[PDB]
């Protein structure tokens, strides 16, 4: 496609000084050939197959520091190659012929490859490479499509980098799936070459039927409706490192499966066009809680043998792809030998798929969707709050203010257990002074959106107020101390609240029975700190400092 | 512009030889920016291609 001939300016966003100081930086470069399975004749093998050809590597530590500023010039990836080279190496070997041997240039690990590269201090490119300036432009889509028309006009392509920024602006609109492809077992068996696996990753509704355009291999490169996979040469446990992106809509995404099937490739076309999968995996992309399948390295499932309980949509839903699915259904079948039972439809082969899905809407948060419908599982509350403060802030200012609302709906109303609504206090205190931070200080427009706006709780105010006055009062005790350290950080927002719910309380009450009442207790709040401040200081030096902050 | 008496450019001194001792001793050292100059000589045929040779004799004189 000659059209990026001459206008490729490229910019692959979501890079800061944070990725700038790992120690060396670096961007790793590999190109495979599409077409013939092999560069050579003698048969006729499939149009438009892949085997990986080499790296090109250059480092970035410095260049991306942006010292020196040079336009034009076109720094030379020296482009390390699979050695294709059995021309010389081999032909004068004298005085000691005993030599049967093989190939790799296809069962090659990639680990080995791309380290060897990196400490390699010499490649003799025989004249291979390209062509490149990297520039680092600072600011987002904005800038460089007015400012750098020059550096980024439209067609500009971009790359998404594997990062939740540090600058995180709500509506940081990301639907943005991100799956990667590292490794798996193929073993030799009957015909002693591990099966070509050529991965055929798949995206179906609930009912096995292939959607459109859902697999985005390419980033500023459009989707596909079906995934050919590069190949190595019969490596029994064959390495990718394969990445391929994917983005649904939200809610479809919550009913649809993705079905994974592997085909096995002959070296000719028409064997390779005749034979279909002989192992078909898929994984779910939800789970029953209504969360979505955790993030990290998930070693897959795939199985042999039937080829239509592979197929049957309605059915295989209920089926294994993943570890943590697999030995749950076994352990579910562990206590009961009924309805599930391990299969002897099971090969010696595997894979496992690293997934780390940086999206809005999806929540790999099993308490937070505990905490959700908590109607349905009140129960847990207690080891919910406990766990709360254990949890990552990204995952919370993905839904903060639903899970605000959720809060007070506990609050309000539960009413009966004053401790679980101490352990409400402590949660709401986690999450204002998560938000506090210059990490997520852009939510703050969106706290005041909903407080002014969606703020819908009036009795707050009152048992809020009670709560944090026992506490103030009541903190001599050590461990009760950091609590309210982190409270008095944190004051400003929760009397926001507080006040919120007083004036919608009075707007919907006309006028007060518990005015009297409720500046009491601002007033022996404010007599509480006060004796705080006249308390043996030994305790909270630090506290009571922040106390007058 | 003669390809069946190529070393006729070589009878006007300065310099002469030590162009071409300049041409060696990168070619033992600069082996990288070297073949760089080699294979990026290698895509413009019109007037903006840059002779090596008459660069050489040129700029050392």
């Amino acid at each position: 496609e000659i059209e990026k001939l001459n206008n490729l300016q490229a910019v692959f966003t979501d890079l800061s000084s944070m990725d700038l100081i790992r120690p060396r930086v670096s961007l790793v470069c590999q190109i495979v050939r599409v077409g013939h399975m092999e560069l050579k004749e003698g048969k006729k093998h499939t149009c438009g197959l892949r085997r990986p050809f080499g790296v090109a590597v250059m480092d970035i530590t410095d260049i991306i520091h942006g010292k020196v500023d040079d336009e034009e010039k076109q720094h030379f990836i020296p482009f390390q190659q699979i050695a294709m080279e059995t021309y010389i190496r081999q032909r004068q070997l004298i005085m000691s012929p005993l030599i049967t041997s093989h190939v790799i240039g296809e069962n090659e690990p990639l680990t080995s490859v791309l380290n060897k590269v990196i400490a390699a201090k010499e490649v003799n490119h025989k004249g291979q490479g390209l062509w490149v300036s990297l520039k680092l432009l600072p600011g987002d889509l904005t800038q460089v499509q007015k400012n750098f028309s020059h550096l980024v006009d439209r067609s500009t392509a971009i790359a998404r980098k594997m990062g939740f920024p540090e600058i995180i602006l709500p509506g940081d609109v990301r639907n943005d799936i991100y799956v990667t492809l590292i490794h798996g077992e193929f073993d030799k068996g009957k015909k002693k070459t591990p099966k070509n696996v050529e991965v055929t990753m798949s995206v179906h509704d609930e009912e096995g039927k292939l959607l459109e355009k859902a697999i985005h291999p390419g980033a500023g490169y459009e989707g596909i409706s079906e995934y050919k996979s590069v190949v190595y040469y019969q490596v029994k446990q064959p390495c990718w490192y394969e990445t391929v992106k994917v983005s649904i809509a939200i809610e479809e995404v919550t009913r649809c499966h993705i079905r994974f099937t592997f085909r096995h490739r002959s070296s000719q076309e028409t064997r390779d066009k005749s034979e279909r999968a002989f192992g078909v995996a898929f994984v779910k992309l939800m789970n029953p809680d209504g969360t979505t399948l955790q993030d990290g390295r998930h070693d897959l499932v795939v199985y042999k043998g039937d080829n239509k309980k592979m197929e049957d949509a309605k059915f295989y839903l209920t089926l294994p792809g993943t570890k943590m699915e697999m030995e749950e259904k076994e352990l579910q079948a562990s206590k009961n030998l009924v309805t599930f039972t391990p299969s002897k439809d099971s090969t010696k082969d595997s894979f496992q798929i690293a997934t780390l899905i940086c999206s809005t809407k999806l929540t790999q948060n099993v308490d937070l969707l505990g905490l959700l419908n908590w109607r349905s599982n009140s129960q847990n509350i207690k080891h919910n709050l406990k766990k709360l403060m254990e949890v990552d802030g990204g995952e919370i200012v993905k839904f903060l203010q639903d899970t605000l609302d959720a809060l007070f709906n506990i609050m309000m109303e539960m009413s009966d257990s004053e401790t679980y609504d101490f352990l409400v206090f402590d949660a709401l205190v986690f999450i204002i002074s998560l938000i506090g931070d210059i990490k997520f200080q852009h939510f703050n427009p969106v706290l005041e959106t909903y407080i002014y706006k969606h703020f819908s709780a009036t009795l707050a105010y009152v048992k809020l107020s009670k709560v944090l006055n026992f506490y103030v009062a009541n903190a001599d005790d050590s461990s009760k101390t950091e609590l309210l350290f982190a409270a008095l950080k944190a004051l400003k927002y929760l009397f926001r609240f507080i006040i919120q719910s007083r004036v919608l309380y009075l707007r919907f009450y006309g006028q007060s029975k518990d005015g009297d009442e409720f500046n009491n207790s601002i007033r022996q709040l404010f007599l509480a700190f006060n004796m705080l401040m006249d308390r043996p200081l030994e305790e909270a030096v630090k506290i009571k400092g922040a106390a007058l902050k | 512009i003669n390809h069946v008496n190529p070393a006729m450019d070589f009878t006007q001194t300065p310099p002469g030889m030590l162009a071409l001792d300049n041409m060696l001793y990168f070619a033992k050292h600069h082996q990288d920016a070297y073949i760089r100059i080699v294979l990026e000589n290698s895509s413009r045929e019109d007037k903006h291609e840059c002779p090596f040779g008459r660069s050489s004799i040129e700029l050392t004189k």
